[PDB]
C-alpha cells in the first residue's frame, strides 16, 4: 500500500453498484417481465453465442432454468445435428426481443445515473474507472 | 442519516450479494 | 439539470466491477477457501442475525437455498435456528478481509486527491436519484 484507502470509497462504489442493479429490477418487475439477473444473463450467451451446447453454456453461468425460458417461448432446443440425444440453443423471436429491449433498459438505467454530471464531470468520472483497471 | 448516507451503508452491507448477482 | 451521457462510463463501470468479481473469487481460491460470494453472503447473513431460522434466511436470500445451507452445515461452517461454527467464524472473517483487500487494491492507483474526487462524483451520481 502507498496510503490507506479514502474509507468512503468502497461504500460509494457499492452504492452505485447497488442502484444499477435495484433499478433494472424495478423496471423488469413493473413491466411485468418476470426476469432475475440469471435470465438475462442465459439470454444474453444464447444470443452471443447461436446454437450453444448445454454444457457450454454451463461453464459460461441449468437444465430446469432452460425448461422455464422454453416454457415461456424466450428459447427454443434443437437437436445436435451430430448427436440426436442432446440439445443446442437457440433464442425464439419472443426471446430475442426480449433480450434486446432488457439491454435497452441497462442502458437507460445507466443514461439516468449519469446524467445529472457535466460532460467534464463524466470524463473526469470515465478517467478515474479506467485509472483502477489500467493499473 | 441522509440518502447517500444509506445507500452507502446498505450496499457495503450487501456486498457479497451484490457480487454474488448482478445484470453486469 | 440533465447532459448528454459520456458513452465510455457505462462500459467503464461495468469493468469494473467484473475485474472486483474475478478476483475475489480468485483470492477465495487462492486461499482455498472453498467459497463463492453467494456463500459468503449466507455466512455473513447469519453471522449477523445469529440464530435466525431457516425460512428467514431464506426468504432474506431472495430448496435451493436450503441445499447451499445444507452445504455449508457439512463443512461444519453452520450449525443448528442457525449460527456459525468456530470454523465459519473463521472462514467468514477471512473472506471478509479478501473483500476488503481486494478493493484496497483497486483504488490504489488512485492519489488522496482522485480518490477523493471519485467518491464526490460517485455521491453526486447517486444523489440526483
Amino acid at each position: 500500500m502507498n496510503y490507506p484507502v479514502n474509507p468512503d470509497l468502497m461504500p460509494a462504489l457499492m452504492a452505485v453498484f447497488q442502484h444499477v442493479r435495484t433499478r433494472i429490477q424495478s423496471e423488469l418487475d413493473c413491466q411485468r417481465l418476470d426476469l432475475t439477473p440469471p435470465d438475462v444473463h442465459v439470454l444474453k450467451l444464447i444470443d452471443e453465442q447461436r446454437g450453444l451446447n448445454l454444457q457450454d453454456l454451463g461453464r459460461q453461468m441449468i437444465t430446469r432454468k432452460i425448461r422455464e425460458l422454453e416454457g415461456r417461448n424466450l428459447v427454443r432446443r434443437e437437436r445436435n445435428p451430430s448427436d440426436q440425444r442432446s440439445f443446442q440453443l437457440f433464442l425464439t423471436d419472443e426471446g430475442l426481443a426480449i433480450h434486446l429491449h432488457a439491454e435497452l433498459i441497462m442502458s437507460r438505467v445507466h443514461d439516468e445515473l449519469f446524467a445529472p454530471l457535466t460532460p467534464v464531470e463524466q470524463a473526469t468520472l470515465v478517467h478515474l474507472l479506467d485509472q483502477c483497471l489500467a493499473a | 442519516r441522509d440518502y447517500t448516507e444509506q445507500l452507502r451503508r446498505a450496499a457495503r452491507r450487501n456486498a457479497w450479494d451484490l457480487y454474488g448477482e448482478h445484470f453486469y
